[PDB]
């Protein structure tokens, strides 16, 4: 019955908030102000269990070196080495002492499955190390008020309904319910995804358990201010922890990878059991037997099945991987490495992800001028103007009037990324004067402070009055901040251009329009103004107020406005740019306000200029937006209170029709709907989420990007790759290198099964035409096993023949990885073409050692024989058993090094599939070493003493390693008109037949 | 899943009408110009060697040692009374000495009567065609006695007591050289040293040594061995039906009813042995006359 | 004798062949 616990999950949560301070201390049973007793906690927290959410489930050591035995490519090889096993006991019961082929077969597939499973073991294993490495949490305990008395104690001791108190700076321990609050601002990032600090009220304010301000969440940072409240869930019980809870019971899926692998080998055993087949009728209407004829089936099945391109698959993913690796954007999972390429959709969460969940001074108004401060993480972005002497007025006002500062530590680290105590607007001004105007450390204690009034509730105003500076002797200066509109009922003077003019409704208006424009850009603005009192009729020493206000609160002289936003990371707009150039629709799923939502997206590039919503239009025709037809709108924005009422169907209108689309106020299950909404159209999702509400999203979809530090660990480990940088640019590096070494996996399968033919067609004539055996099986292992390992994994080094970031995403019911093109290649033409120049090099050989090629058939019958050693060759002369068994070894070296020279230009030809050799350029460093060191250990395993005698490979007359180079250079030959009539003629057949 | 079979666009096995035109075309084509490439490439390789000589001759330089009774495991196992457990074993005799006969062997236009003496190795000329069609030796049945064909007792060999005939590997141009002054193997077993290659068998351990009773050895004139004056070969084209000298071997005091081993090793210079070629140089026998 | 091959030399010329074309690999892929 899991099936309807996870969807329990998945439904919305409920509370009970809403409840009178007498029935909430009712339904617990706990005071408002003494907590509970000491001993009440013991009942309570050996009853349903620590607060502490329940770890992961574990998968011991050896499940992941089962899981690598097992695989489907690893099945593919079992299949094949228990069918060895099944022929060897089929031709053990008849033949009269048999052959070890089909034994050292079996071995070496079972080794190879062996030896893959643990260097992917090693590969993953080395992954998860590092993260571990990176995920080093201590514990955070919990002040919590008990008998009456302050105590801190471990965040597990704590129960459920007993006071805890959060001071400004303390995590909230469990989920709380506020009873007492004093200006407390939660940060509900990682949880809910609201960007600016919500802040406590103990009183009920929204019936959204989420929304309402009663309620401290688990896993959330109080900013500022403090607060009390009784605890009502713990452990898993809280909010954050059934979501974690539900990411842990979600399904992984198929990835696009994995369905490409499985459709390869699918092919592999079409063609091996079709030749099987086909050359089993063959045999039997021959003269063979039954019993020979279905060690014939087996062998044309075995020997169909591409045993060294597991390994080269497997490097060939590993090397993309570590690519990503040496640029932060490790991989968890060995094949979620190509999942980018194949992505078609990318679900981004807007905190966290595409924001730097960080407010920050976006735009100042000075001299009735907006100025854009740069709103970048590493501080490369155009400076501001800072000349004239207004600037200096409001770094002042901005500066001094800001109750705190950095902290202790807070003095190596970067003037961003560093610490600071108080409210998140403070931090931002304090940014924007270490940044722009100096320091703020010695700039505000030169100007010291007598009396500060900070906020308040009724006649709202944050003001303070300090002492002047250097030689101008104005004597004092009363700065104050606040709402714009509030501050500028309070003044009468305006500063421009250096001088001060009055408050003539001309430019009040001006500053009025300046509100509007960034409170629509989707910033907080806040206005600053100072005051120079005049020593003459207000004393130089000691002359101040603070309970019948003596300090003038109008006629103060205003200097301009500070807005400020969570701004996006510095790479993200231009990877939305990137992203949708491939054809990649960009969408947003966050959980904060749509106000901000629109702005963010109209900036990152989710949603471009000119592409109204419904409702733009309506608001630009001032009517209803009931009215006008949405097809009209090419963008919307989906709010998440209207999707909790929405439909399976509508879900998908709303994506069909909609290119743009911004899912604004959406729970952590809210997206898991949208994104099972997005995987039902039957295209590739990747979501890019940072806290605990994108966990059910990265778990879900193809692909979760996480972010390395400012992303969770909950949705960190829910995910399948991890940007260590959190440089957002990494999802297009992701994208890019997936069709790279998509494209470079089809290239290096068609060069491994490209040399089957001419591996087989030896065995198959030995069958058919009953001649001498042309090519050993110990050679075959030398080929797919030996020379072509490098070749195949030098093909992944390979770069685009053309721009991959302007093409469409592959389809994946369309283009295939293994289509019946590359099969027409490698098995149709290329391979047969490798096949008789084997033949060619062992008629050679037979014919030059007396044995014509005429006289070969039918020869095998007397040639296997070990007492006939009298075999008369075409010129009467008699050969003993061993001799023409030497002469058939050195005829089997000379075939496997006739296979290493096709495979230099079969090498060559599938360097490139549309692109000309030339065009391309073999700059592929590894790939010459491939051919270098290829022909140097063919040379080795033939000319190297004792070969003849380990592995029976004779070394060969030097005559014979030109027997195969027109071959050769006529695949190179053909293969390269071939791509030059696709290139200059890209219209039918040529097209649709070769290109694969 | 495999309704592959047909389609609303004329689909035949996964394709259309016109499109398996196209490709099986082009398959033709393609496949007929590989073949009509690799027959040409052939034909130039043909070109390469000639008609009179192998270009290599490395692989065959200790020529072999065989036998009359191709056996399955060159082991003579029968009865000495029924006569068809040795029929397998006089057959395949009566055939190789089939084209030995006189009958076999009577114009004179190819054959040449070399002499009732081992004489001189007999050169004819080169290997090349200015000269006609060599000559070939003549080799009548009786010089190989009590072991001879069918000429008064076509005995099958075995009325107990086998015989076991042995012949050199015939090789185009090799001259055989027999052993001189060192000699630490070259028993006395018959004067003649120059103009014949020898031939000694004997047992393989202390064992078969003994079981093997008495042995006697038949050639030319009486000679355990080949007569110089067959050699050299000149291939099969220049020396068609050719007869290479042969040697029989009796084992007359055998031990009846148990197999024994029996090596017949070939000494000369040019004869080189092998511990991986049972069969290069020597010669390997598992006889066993169970009555 | 034409039954004698020097498969001493042949195969000496292949290990140096085989040494000097693994060489070059390492140069051309360990370039600088
Ligand atoms: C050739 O065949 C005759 C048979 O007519 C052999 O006669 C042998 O005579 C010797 C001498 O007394 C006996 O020791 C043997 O037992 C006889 N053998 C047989 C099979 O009867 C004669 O040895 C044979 N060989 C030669 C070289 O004459
Ligand atoms: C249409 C034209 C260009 C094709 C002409 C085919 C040429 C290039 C082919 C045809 C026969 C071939 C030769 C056939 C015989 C030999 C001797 C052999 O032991 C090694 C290969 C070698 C040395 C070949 C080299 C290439 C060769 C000369
Ligand atoms: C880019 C292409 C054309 C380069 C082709 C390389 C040619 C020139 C090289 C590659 C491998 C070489 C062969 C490697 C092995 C042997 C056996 C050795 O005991 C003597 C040299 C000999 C017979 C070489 C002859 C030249 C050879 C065939
Ligand atoms: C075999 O017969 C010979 C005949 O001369 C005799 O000398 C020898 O001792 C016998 N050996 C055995 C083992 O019977
Ligand atoms: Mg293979
Ligand atoms: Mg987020
Ligand atoms: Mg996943």
């Amino acid at each position: 019955k899991e099936r309807d616990m996870d969807e329990l999950k998945k439904e919305v949560s409920m509370d009970d908030h809403k409840l009178s301070l007498d029935e909430l201390h009712r339904k617990y049973g706990t005071d408002l102000s003494r907590g509970l007793t000491p001993a009440r906690a013991a009942e309570i927290l050996a009853r349903d269990g620590p607060n502490a959410l329940t770890p992961p489930p574990t998968t011991p050591e050896w499940v992941k070196f089962c899981r690598q035995l097992f695989g489907g490519f690893s099945m593919l090889l079992w299949i094949g080495a228990i069918l060895c096993f099944l022929a060897y006991g089929i031709q053990a019961a008849t033949e009269e002492e048999p052959q070890n082929d089909n034994l050292y077969l079996g071995v070496v597939l079972s080794a190879v499955v062996i030896i893959t499973g643990c260097f992917s073991y090693y590969q993953e294993a080395k992954s998860s190390k590092i993260m571990e490495s990176f995920k080093n949490m201590v514990p955070q305990q919990a002040l919590v008020i008990r008998n009456g008395e302050k105590m801190s104690i471990n965040a597990e001791e704590v129960v459920v309904g007993d006071l805890v108190e959060v001071k400004g700076g303390d995590r909230i321990p469990a989920d709380l319910r506020i009873i007492s609050a004093n200006g407390c601002k939660v940060d509900n990032s990682s949880l809910t995804g609201e960007s600016e600090p919500q802040t406590r009220s103990p009183d009920f304010t929204n019936e959204n358990p989420l929304e309402t301000r009663n309620i401290a969440f688990f896993s959330t940072n109080c900013v500022e201010g403090t607060a009390r409240g009784i605890v009502v869930y713990t452990g898993d019980r809280t909010v954050m922890g059934r979501i974690a809870t539900l990411a842990s019971g979600l399904e992984g899926g198929q990835t696009p990878i994995a369905a490409e692998i499985e459709h390869f080998i699918h092919i592999i055993t079409g063609v091996a059991v079709f030749l099987g087949v086909s050359f089993f009728i063959l045999s039997l209407i021959l003269e063979y037997t039954w019993l020979e004829a279905v060690i014939f089936l087996i062998g044309i099945i075995v020997a169909n099945v591409p045993e060294g391109l597991l390994a080269t698959v497997t490097v060939c993913l590993t090397l993309t991987a570590k690519r990503m690796a040496r640029k932060n954007c490790l991989v968890k999972n060995l094949e979620a490495v190509e999942t980018l390429g194949s992505t078609s959709t990318i679900c981004s969460d807007k905190t966290g992800t595409l924001t730097q969940n960080r407010m920050t001074v976006a735009h100042m108004w000075s001299d009735n001028q907006i100025h854009e401060a740069d709103t970048t993480e590493n501080q490369s972005g155009v400076s501001f103007d800072k000349t004239s002497a207004t600037w200096l007025a409001l770094s002042r006002i901005a500066g001094l009037c800001n109750r705190a500062v950095f902290q202790a530590n807070q003095e190596n680290l970067p003037i961003l990324k560093r610490a600071v105590a108080g409210d998140a607007s403070e931090s931002a001004l304090l940014k924007c004067i270490e940044l722009c105007c100096g320091s703020v450390k010695e700039m505000r204690e030169r100007y010291t402070k007598i009396v500060e009034i900070p906020f308040n509730s009724t006649n709202k105003y944050q003001l303070s009055i300090h002492k002047n500076p250097n030689t101008a002797e104005p004597r004092h200066l009363l700065v104050m901040k606040g709402a714009p509109e509030r501050i500028l009922d309070r003044c009468s003077s305006i500063l421009i251009h250096g001088k001060e003019q009055p408050l003539d409704e001309e430019l009040k208006d001006a500053f009025q329009n300046a509100y509007l424009e960034l409170g629509g850009l989707g910033e907080r603005v806040l206005g600053f103004c100072h005051l120079f009192l005049p020593d003459e009729q207000f004393p130089e020493g000691f002359q101040f107020d603070t309970d019948d206000v003596n300090f003038p609160l109008d006629n103060l002289c205003f200097v301009g406005l500070i807005s400020m936003i969570d701004p996006p990371r510095a790479a993200v707009p231009d990877a939305v740019g990137k992203c949708r150039s491939a054809g990649i629709k960009v969408i947003m799923v966050t959980g904060d306000h749509p106000i901000t939502a629109k702005a963010i997206a109209k900036g990152v590039g989710i949603i471009s200029e000119g592409n109204e919503t419904v409702e733009d239009i309506a608001a630009r025709l001032n009517i209803p937006v009931s009215q006008v037809n949405p097809r009209d709108a090419k963008a919307c924005v989906v709010h998440g209170s209207d999707l909790k009422d929405m439909t399976s169907e509508q879900l998908d209108d709303i994506l069909k029709y909609h290119t743009e689309i911004v899912f604004a106020r959406t729970s952590p299950q809210q997206k898991l709907i949208i994104v099972e909404g997005c995987q039902r159209q039957g295209a590739i999702v990747a979501v890019t989420g940072d806290g605990v509400n994108d966990s059910p999203a990265s778990k879900k979809a193809d692909i979760g990007v996480a972010m390395g530090i400012a992303g969770s660990d909950v949705s960190k480990q829910a995910a399948d790759m991890i940007l260590l940088d959190d440089n957002f640019a990494s999802i297009v590096t992701g994208v890019e290198e997936g069709r790279l070494i998509f494209d470079n996996l089809k290239k290096s399968i068609a060069y491994t099964l490209t040399s089957n033919i001419p591996e087989i067609t030896p065995f198959l004539i030995f069958i058919i035409a009953n001649i001498p055996l042309p090519l050993g099986t110990v050679t075959i292992l030398c080929i797919d096993l030996g020379t072509d390992m490098v070749p195949a994994i030098s093909l992944a080094y390979e770069q685009a023949e053309s721009d991959i970031m302007k093409r469409q995403p592959r389809n994946p019911k369309t283009d295939k990885l293994v289509n019946e093109q590359l099969i027409s290649m490698a098995y149709g033409q290329i391979g047969m073409i490798q096949a008789l120049g084997g033949f060619f090099t062992y008629f050679v050989i037979l014919a030059e050692n007396g044995f014509l090629p005429i006289h070969l058939l039918g020869l095998r019958v007397n040639w296997d024989d070990r007492w006939i050693n009298d075999v008369e060759d075409s010129y009467g002369q008699q050969w003993t058993y061993e001799q023409r068994k030497i002469v058939e070894f050195t005829c089997h070296t000379p075939f496997f090094v006739t296979i290493v020279v096709v495979q230099w230009a079969d090498l060559v030809i599938c360097k490139t599939r549309r692109n000309s050799v030339f065009q391309q350029g073999m700059k592929n460093k590894i790939l010459i070493f491939g051919l270098f060191e290829e022909t140097a250990l063919a040379a080795f395993l033939s000319y190297c003493p004792g070969m003849g005698v380990a592995l029976r490979m004779y070394p060969l007359k030097p005559t014979w390693w030109f027997c195969a180079f027109p071959y050769s250079l006529l695949i190179f030959v053909y293969d390269e008109v071939r791509k030059l009539i696709i290139r200059r003629r890209p219209g039918g057949w040529v097209e649709k037949e070769t290109y694969y | 899943k495999k309704f592959i079979w047909n389609s609303e666009k004329k689909e035949f096995l996964g394709r259309t009408g016109g499109s398996w035109f196209k490709i099986l075309l082009f398959y033709v084509i393609f496949y007929g110009c590989l073949a009509g490439i690799f027959i040409g490439t052939i034909q130039v390789m043909l070109l390469t060697i000639s008609e009179f000589k192998p270009t290599y001759q490395d692989r065959v330089a200790p020529p072999g040692l065989t036998q009359i009774p191709q056996s399955q495991k060159t082991e003579i196992s029968f009865r000495p009374n029924d006569p068809q457990s040795y029929e397998s074993y006089v057959v395949s005799i009566v055939r190789f000495l089939e084209k030995y006969k006189d009958l076999a062997q009577k114009d004179d236009m190819i054959f040449e009567d070399c002499g009732n003496v081992p004489s001189e190795l007999k050169e004819r000329g080169e290997y090349n065609n200015e000269r006609g069609e060599r000559k070939v030796c003549r080799f009548r049945l009786e010089w190989l006695g009590n072991c001879s064909g069918l000429n008064d007792e076509t005995y099958g060999y075995k009325d107990g007591k086998p015989c076991v005939i042995i012949k050199l590997n015939r090789v185009l141009g090799f001259k055989p050289k027999p052993p001189k002054n060192e000699s630490l193997e070259t028993y006395p077993v018959m004067k003649y040293n120059p103009y014949v290659l020898p031939v000694h068998c004997t047992g393989k351990r202390d064992e078969d040594k003994e079981k093997v009773g008495t042995m006697e050895y038949f050639g030319l004139g009486g000679y355990p061995g080949f007569p110089l004056q067959y050699y050299p070969y000149y291939g099969k084209l220049l020396q068609p039906k050719y007869l290479q000298p042969l040697m029989a071997v009796q084992f007359t005091n055998l031990t009846m009813d148990t197999e024994i081993r029996i090596e017949c090793k070939a000494y000369g210079e040019n004869i080189g042995y092998s511990e991986k070629d049972r069969f290069q140089g020597r010669f390997d026998v598992k006889i066993e006359v169970k009555s | 004798d034409p039954f004698y091959y020097d498969y001493e030399t042949v195969r000496n010329g292949g290990l140096i062949f085989a040494a000097l074309a693994f060489i070059v690999g390492l140069i051309i892929i360990l370039s600088k």
